[PDB]
This record gives C-alpha cells, sequence and structure tokens, in this order.
C-alpha cells in the first residue's frame, strides 16, 4: 500500500559486497562495514 | 476439488461483473483450482526448455526461469476482455540466451520437437512493440490432441525466449517501474517521457543484437532524443542508485539488525566524511513511514549527501525474488545507454 520508492538524490555507482570494492566518481574504494548498518569508502 | 471447465469459465464471468461476498468466495477457489492444474505442466515445460537449452549450449550458459502466476494477479486481471481460459501464460518458462543465433538455434529446436504440447502461436517481436519489448513468445498447448483421462489437456504454458540484453532492458524496465510508481502496463496513458525512452533504448537494444537493423538516420536521431530522455530523467543515477541500494539490503550483517518481521522502508544514504564516505542503510518500521520521509528530506536538503533513496523493502525482495541476476542487467544496461549517449 506504501510507495515502493522515494528518489531524493543518486549518483553512478556500484558496489561488491564480496570483494568489498566500491566505484564512484572515476575512483576505487575500499569499503569497511563499521556496524550491522554502516559503512566506510577510504582511497 | 473437482471443477469443470464450464464452471471455470463461468466462475472468471463473475469475477469480471464484480461479484461479492460468498459468491466471490466461490469464484475465487474455482480459479485458484484452475491456477493449480498448470503447476505440473509448467515443471514439464520447463524441463523440456532446460533439456533443449543445454543441447543448442554446450558450455550450459542459458538461463532458465519460471513462473506460477499469482492469485490476485489473475484477479486483477480479469476485474479491470481477457478469457481466463484462453489465458496463454497461467504457467509461463523463459529462457536467456547470449545472443541471436543462439536465440534462432534454440527456437527451431522447440518447433522440431516432437511431443505431446503443440505451439499453438509464435510470436515474433524481434521487431520492437509500442513499448520497446523484443524477444520471442510460444504459446504451448500441454497434452494437446493426446488427452484420454488426462487432467493436463489443453494447459496453456507461456516459453518466452530473450537474450541477455533484451533481459537487462526488461529488468530495467520492472525496476523502474516498481520503484517509481510509474504504472506503465496499467495504463496507456501518463509517463510520456518515460514511455518514449524504454521504446526508443528497446528499439537500439534490437538494433544492437541484430534482432531488427535500423538504418543510420533512424540510429542518429533515437541516439539523440535517447540522450535527451536521459538527462530529464536522470535514468542511468536512478538504475544505479536503486541496484545500489538492493545490494547493500542483502547483506547478512544488516539482516540480524532487522526487527524480525520487517515490512517497512530503507533509507540508504552517503555522505562525504570529515576523500572517505559514509554509507548507512537505515532500516523503518511500516507504522514510522513519516519519521522516514522527513529523515529523507533533510538528507535531500544536506550538501554533504550524494545518496538519498527510500525503498520499500517487499518490493525489494520480490525484485531481488523475480530476478536473481538485476544486478548484472542493470549494469550491462546502464553500459548499453552510456555507448549510445557518448557517440
Ligand atoms: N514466461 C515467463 N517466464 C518466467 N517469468 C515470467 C514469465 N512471464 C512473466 N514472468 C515474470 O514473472 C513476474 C510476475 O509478472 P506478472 O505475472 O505479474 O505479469 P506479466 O506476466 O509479466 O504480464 P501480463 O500480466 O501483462 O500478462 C515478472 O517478473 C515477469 O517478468
Ligand atoms: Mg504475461
Ligand atoms: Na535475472
Amino acid at each position: 500500500e506504501l510507495t515502493p520508492g522515494i528518489f531524493k538524490k543518486g549518483i553512478e555507482i556500484t558496489i561488491d559486497l564480496e570483494e568489498m570494492v566500491c566505484y564512484h566518481s572515476g575512483l576505487t574504494w575500499k569499503v569497511k562495514q563499521l556496524t550491522n548498518t554502516l559503512w566506510s569508502l577510504a582511497g | 476439488l473437482k471443477y469443470s471447465k464450464s464452471q471455470i469459465e463461468k466462475a472468471a464471468r463473475k469475477i469480471r461483473h464484480g461479484c461479492e461476498g460468498a459468491e466471490r468466495e466461490e469464484a475465487i477457489k474455482m480459479i485458484q483450482n484452475f491456477r493449480e492444474l498448470h503447476l505440473y505442466p509448467l515443471m514439464l515445460m520447463k524441463n523440456h526448455l532446460d533439456r533443449a537449452a543445454k543441447k543448442v549450449d554446450k558450455e550450459n550458459k542459458i538461463i532458465v526461469a519460471r513462473r506460477l502466476k499469482r492469485l490476485s494477479t489473475i484477479i486483477d486481471k480479469l476485474e479491470r476482455a481477457i478469457a481466463l481460459t484462453r489465458m496463454q501464460d497461467i504457467g509461463g518458462c523463459r529462457a536467456i540466451v547470449r545472443n541471436i543465433e543462439q536465440l534462432k538455434k534454440l527456437k527451431d529446436r522447440l518447433v522440431k520437437s516432437r511431443s505431446k504440447h503443440k505451439i499453438l502461436k509464435e510470436y515474433d517481436y524481434l521487431t520492437p512493440k509500442p513499448s520497446g519489448y523484443s524477444g520471442i513468445h510460444l504459446a504451448y498447448s500441454c497434452f494437446d490432441e493426446e488427452n484420454g483421462n488426462n487432467p493436463w489437456s489443453k494447459t496453456k504454458i507461456e516459453v518466452q525466449l530473450r537474450t541477455e540484453l533484451q533481459h537487462a532492458w526488461a529488468t530495467s524496465l520492472e525496476i523502474i517501474d516498481t520503484l517509481e510508481n510509474i504504472k506503465l502496463k496499467t495504463s496507456n496513458e501518463g509517463h510520456p517521457e518515460w514511455r518514449r525512452f524504454f521504446y526508443l533504448s528497446g528499439c537500439l537494444v534490437a538494433h544492437d543484437e541484430g534482432a531488427c537493423i535500423l538504418d543510420d538516420e533512424t540510429i542518429k536521431n533515437y541516439q539523440t532524443e535517447l540522450k535527451t530522455l536521459e538527462e530529464a530523467l536522470s535514468v542511468r543515477s536512478k538504475l544505479s542508485t536503486y541496484t545500489f541500494a538492493m545490494k547493500l539490503t542483502s547483506d547478512a550483517n544488516l539482516k540480524k539488525s532487522l526487527p524480525k518481521n520487517h515490512n517497512g522502508f530503507f533509507l540508504v544514504r552517503m555522505r562525504n566524511a570529515i576523500g572517505k564516505f559514509l554509507v548507512s542503510v537505515k532500516p523503518f518500521r511500516k507504522k514510522e513511514s513519516e519519521q522516514a520521509l522527513q529523515e529523507l528530506n533533510k538528507d535531500d536538503a544536506d550538501p554533504e549527501v550524494l545518496i538519498a533513496v527510500l525503498l520499500a523493502t517487499n518490493n525489494i525482495k520480490s525484485l531481488k525474488k523475480a530476478y536473481p541476476n538485476y544486478f548484472g542487467s542493470t549494469n550491462q544496461f546502464g553500459r548499453f545507454l552510456s555507448r549510445h549517449i557518448d557517440t
């Protein structure tokens, strides 16, 4: 019954949680899980 | 438990004219019985299709999917003039092939098969439909002429044949249509820009695939329109963000953090750190939807936030189930769009 999605902001991004890598802004970012619901992307 | 085909056609007429109460509950019970009759032939056609796909591709790369059409979907279709006993797809199978040469090779094998299941209609959609949809549908009648005491006689099962790029287009159309709440199938009115985007990208998919070759002047004008529509709709960004948010909600640690009966929203946000970025996925109960929307507008107003999206968990769940390889498809479709826009 609720709206399936509300889009406010976004960019072209890809993430692979097996390789723990992310791709955005023409750069490669290393992924690390800080909490169950939180991640950091570092150079 | 034992309803005749006359009782089932009469039950379907009742739902069309808008029955209620005990009358509606009997009509739906007979239609559910008819729906269950398609299960054995659906699975039989699925193995028939898997056996024929393993013959055409010795690498075993053809992906085969199947689905029994939901009772609620059938009921909705009747009360919106398709006849229930004329419906070709209560059971539906699908083969996803590498290219058009593989597609035609699989069609020829299914057409030359000498079984009790007859192709009553071959639908050639290699030239895209007004929606932009392209591929091939085979309408089978299982146990068509050889029957006797067979309860599965003349059972209709649909077989869809598609290439990976035709499938990537269809997956992206379902993701946008679901998550953006644009009822493209429901109505033939509204969202002319999204309708035109999917039609032109569909035409360019069938050109690239070799399914339907367009002349050079048409390619040039379609690419110009595609660049225009894509900028207006922010297709590559919406498609990437939705896929990224869906990927994160499949994380194992995230799923234990969830309330056990989660059925609300997920708020996915990416922000700059004090080059470093923080990505969070915030679960919300269905009752806290107003709180979720308030938190979404705060992130939309923040200049440090690059991604801010709100997604209902039930919709994420059904798209992941319908499309196991949704991320391979949205990636391929986004790359295809970049090749035609940046020409
Ligand atoms: N032949 C098929 N084989 C496998 N999956 C299918 C087939 N037909 C539909 N599906 C998929 O099943 C899901 C449920 O779709 P649904 O039954 O509600 O509508 P539909 O069959 O695609 O279209 P329509 O209602 O217009 O006839 C969708 O993801 C759809 O792509
Ligand atoms: Mg269908
Ligand atoms: Na898929």
